[PDB]
């Protein structure tokens, strides 16, 4: 089951962005230029001394 | 705020069971505890941001070009102008929304760290002083059963009030 | 005696980005831009047809190839690299306009 | 910051005449006062944001479609593509501008609350201690006329300095 | 945070050699020093934001109109619609990105000011009290060589611990 397509198959994702096909059409996440962007689901990290 | 990577020198890789934890010492030994609220309130925020961006849209859009039987050229350089400029916008907001929601995420760890530190600073009241690395120097006797009363916020300040005001000034 | 407060940390980390610095390490990260492509075309809960050698405009004239899509009932359309609207050579006039309308015609 | 909905347990529904107020107790009674600056500096910010978004634009745009004598279809699916994608943008910024200017609004209430609290913490100096719910436990005598001197920032610390350093340690 | 333009009354126009500096007084005189870390960590941030916006794009776009041999009119009012609406977008983000990166810039000066103030508040420990304008009232003897030990964070708290606990309570 899907709701977004382009000429090379289907884009299934909960994410708001995608770097795949600008001519992707349907109920889609937005197209973006960078290949990947990381959102931290954690706190800062201080490597133990 | 200065907490994480400020005046605390570092974090504790042994604390599996929280983001935030306790670690004490007395005439018994040393033990690594955890704090549920301070860990849990922070978990509530990281996954709140998460449940936002999952909200997708109910606006559908049609294939307007053609990569088999190609359309006209004076129009391709206009659609490839609007689309290649929408590409440059959401590549700007993902540059800004993703860059910000991460910027705003680490600071929810220094305000949840000055919120657990200025509270134990108020249960103990006038019974302990702060040394430098982020601890409360206790000058009275407080064992395994006494520490756990500061943990669950049932510690009473007038319960050990006269001992530490006699071993701190001396 | 001495009591302390502290935070969690590790050394098997990824790196993220902010508003002032770039490349800082964190606890647990998550992706926001999609990179994984399912190559098939997912179609469940909706009726579908595929033309292949038939062109979308071939169901309107009906060359000897679109004889079952003369009346094709569908919620979805697929177009192929070999779709041909024509057997006796020619070309429609304002042909692409008709596809986009037909792309959304349901049959 | 922890002030509102942190270590203050709640707010005071009787304080009509400010956002922020005072509430004391002594050998006379209890009274609910207010603080003009702390209330007023916050009012300056909520209505500053307000005067921004009222700034509209001086760029005019023409009706390009037609809902009486309709235009062509290959172009409607492109204008209804650009317009229905501009719709999706300003529905993203109103999703982000409105979501943020509200996010940034409540935090101007915890920094105006740690700014009135760490100041009275400095006028009193070494003459009072903080209990837990957000008050300063006074151990000397301070009446209706003495409290109003901490209100307008004319209280002198060396004026009651030796009394509270004699009733706090004892 | 309240530091700059809160309880510090003002800044020091003589401090060429930093953003942040020291200024003391004793039985010798007065001198204006500086603090490298607190100045330098702030310089790292102002020029970090700087190195972001310099990152330009690698997407090229062609001239689609014509101001010599003009194109058609029904299309000019659509291109001048998309372009004059993209103009209105980046004039909204420059209205928001520039307005925010400046909003976020001054607050990196109140958290680098409560981070140098609550640290000297911990080296001195229980040996000084804070008056009102943003200073630490020293009640013991600390000369030109003693002050520079609080500067480079080599000051020892148990080194002058019994003198100030004898001149503060008295
Ligand atoms: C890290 O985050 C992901 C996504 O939010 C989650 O599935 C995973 O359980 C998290 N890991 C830990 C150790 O919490």
């Amino acid at each position: 089951e899907g709701d977004c397509y382009h000429s090379g198959g289907t884009i299934i994702s909960n994410l708001p962005f995608q770097n795949i096909d600008s001519r992707a059409v349907g109920k889609c996440p937005r197209y973006v230029k960078q290949r990947s962007l990381l959102l931290a689901t954690g706190m800062k990290n201080v490597p133990e001394i | 705020f200065g907490a994480i990577a400020g005046f605390i020198e570092n974090g504790w890789e042994g604390l599996i069971d929280g983001w935030y934890g306790f670690r004490h010492q007395n005439a018994q030994g040393e033990g690594t505890a955890a704090d549920y609220k301070s860990t849990q309130s922070a978990i509530d925020q990281i996954t709140g941001k998460l449940n936002r961006l999952i909200e997708k849209t109910n606006q559908q859009f049609e294939l307007i070009d053609n990569e088999f039987n190609e359309v006209e050229k004076q129009i391709g350089n206009v659609i490839n102008w609007t689309r290649d400029s929408i590409t440059e916008v959401w590549s700007y907001n993902a540059e800004l929304l993703v860059a910000m929601e991460n910027q705003h995420t680490i600071d929810l760890a220094d305000s949840e760290m000055d919120k657990l530190y200025e509270r134990v600073k108020r249960q103990l009241r006038e019974n302990a002083e702060e040394d430098g690395t982020g601890c409360f120097e206790i000058f009275h006797k407080c064992d395994d059963d006494c520490m756990a009363s500061i943990r669950n916020n049932t510690y009473d300040h007038s319960k050990y009030r006269e001992e530490a005001m006699q071993n701190r000034i001396q | 005696d001495k009591i302390c407060l502290g935070h969690h940390a590790v050394s098997n980390g990824t790196k993220v980005n902010t508003l002032t610095e770039r490349g800082v390490e964190v606890v647990n990260a998550t992706e926001t831009v999609e990179r994984t492509n399912i190559p098939r075309i997912c179609s469940k809960g909706k009726r579908t047809v595929d033309l292949g050698q038939c062109g979308l405009l071939g169901t309107i004239t009906g060359p000897p190839q679109c004889d079952q899509f003369l009346e094709f009932s569908a919620d979805l359309i697929i177009e192929r690299r070999e779709g041909s609207d024509v057997c006796y050579p020619g070309k429609f006039v304002n042909e692409e306009a008709l596809r986009q309308i037909l792309r959304e015609s349901g049959g």
